DNA sequence: GGAACGTATATACGCATATTGACGGAG
DNA sequence: CTCCGTCAATATGCGTATATACGTTCC
């Protein structure tokens, strides 16, 4: 199983043709995160604009890509992290993202591995 | 819908099965797609391929 | 082994109980303990791992602490009589 | 049933004789917002200190006050509250607290009220 | 509930249904639907209500140490992330 | 023996009771004492009285200090 | 009930008049810890002279009080102790003990209650 | 079986590396005493940094490791080994442990094999 | 008479957990 | 013809409801 990042989620969102071929070779279950999704369900409405297709293209990725909700077990997660990482603050939000991937075993895929590289346990995909 | 539980693989008439207690059930009649990488079983209702997404996301317009 | 395998089906019954059926090429074997946990939409099931693997898992993955702690000794106190 | 809001929270935690007073005082369930579970648990070790004593002070919170899952009605109502209120990337932690007291149809409370008066359909207790 | 702070009583358990059961004598009876915790350690079984209730709670609380401040909590959780 | 559980009192004719689970039970032909403090329920094994115990260590000497 | 610290028990086996006769006038259950037990038995050979009295003594004692062993929960308890009032390496052993009267609901019984005031929730009865 | 010396887990809890690699040679259950866990659960928070490691290393142990309570059995043992060697005080705590593992069976695994030289009956293995 | 109340047998449901037999397709 | 996926049934352990009635002892 793989979890997206946000900032992969966005280019698959956008139809990004780099990220868009690696996803689809990718064999595995392919999941998102409640926490990407209410980040995806803002954005839909930062501009006036052509919200409303960015609602209808994030609808079609909701109907494909399954949603972890953040519980206990991944909050539970996030906990064992801050203990042996420390708290920083500026990483909370991907932390909790994260705990997820931890708490279902799974691939965490990112364009941005740096950030993670101190939760202990974290299967991690940089591209 | 959001528990944990511990269990063994079971014979049920030569084909191995898992139990899923009552909070972790999925419906009656609910189709479920399932997804072993490794030792990891990933199981969800059925949703629909990546290519159907992909394809309908560029048979849309991209904004900006 | 292939490192992926697919399926899909439906659950049935087994007793009193849900159940789904694993066919060969997903199945884990017999007399395995599993850990399943649901979120949502998702149920992921895995092997419990309990032997060890406590040494890998995560002990070496974390970090240590900078020294090893010297055992406080002499707990039992006198006590009169 | 209530939702206590992050700082209301995290002043029971830390003992705050007027946030401990007050919630006494209230009827019915106290809930926490998962969201606030995972603010709460990075602050046990940000000053090493007191760790210890936070660990155990939110240990005893924890066996008592259910922690509410983040799920699909909290981000449908989530995307409900940014779709009313516009998108704004400092207010998504409280609008995601927010979000769950609305999906379990709770009251929120909070001494922050002017916060979320731009949350349509909050039940507010203003402390 | 209860006229007196002690009170004692002896026999034997007893079957209901699959489980094991003991009876209570009036003197000695919790009340009706109240949820009980129960701990057994080598000879001694302790049982009594369980709480969890916020006075509870409260309670708990307020008998132990409070840290030194109350925490600022910390805002602005979430980054910017390039695209919608 | 050395578990925990939770519980519901329930009314098995005209009195009380509690049930014990399995890792908690004493068996079916052991007598047992049950003393009430407060609201706090204590049961064991019954054993000899306390008053029986102190005439026992009575008829011993007592240790030189 | 009423867990007994050591150097009551231990007056107790030594048959103190002032000890014994203060026993049998409680009117809860009488509990020794099975740490209670281990200093009693390690002190029946602290001497050459009265072991075998020292040896029937406690005999008796143990077959007419239940003892608390210890166990999971009062590890528990125990940790809480150390979390709310910092670690102790002189309060190992009474604390445990302690932890027992805790993990029971128990009066702990004792002439050194000063030493045990820092034990939120303990009960105590100072002889 | 195997039950570990208080040392071995604190070793193994500090991420000793001749303690962590010589463990997973181990067949068979590995274990440990009640005793040894207050032991370890006091340490945790002895220096306030490290604190949320060890906490979160001795947490991971404890998931794994099986913990031996301190009852009737172990206390029939402790009485016997104090019969044969005399009463120490300063090696009650070690005793106790020992006690745990000649009741279950087990063999005691430590690096102060010198310690235990004077238990009857004790199956050792010496580091 | 009959409350009150301690004692003694039932018959049940929920749900995890066993185990075993038969039909039928695809290697 | 055999795997082995899909039908099945059925049993037991055990916590949890609930009933009925045959007692005493004290108005």
């Amino acid at each position: 199983a793989y979890v997206l990042d946000t900032n992969v989620a966005i280019h698959l969102r956008d139809g990004d043709p780099e990220v868009t071929t690696r996803v689809t070779a990718l064999n595995g279950a392919i999941l998102l995160s409640i926490i990407s999704r209410v980040e995806l369900e803002g954005g839909v409405y930062r501009e006036a604009a052509q919200a409303g297709l960015r609602r209808s293209r994030l609808d079609v990725m909701l109907k494909v890509l399954p949603v972890l909700d953040f519980d206990g077990a991944a909050a539970d997660e996030y906990r064992r992290i801050v203990e042996s990482a420390g708290y920083s603050r500026r990483k909370v939000v991907d932390r909790m993202i994260a705990a997820q991937a931890l708490a279902h075993r799974a691939t965490f895929v990112t364009f941005n591995a740096d950030d993670f590289r101190d939760i202990p346990g974290l299967s991690l995909l940089a591209w | 819908h959001h528990a944990r539980a511990t269990g063994k693989t079971f014979r049920s008439g030569n084909s191995e099965a898992v139990r899923l207690p009552r909070d972790l059930a999925f419906g009656a009649d609910v189709e479920l797609t399932l997804i072993r990488s490794g030792d990891v079983l990933t199981i969800y209702p059925s949703k629909g391929s990546i290519a159907d997404l992909v394809a309908t996301l560029n048979q849309m317009p991209r904004p900006d």
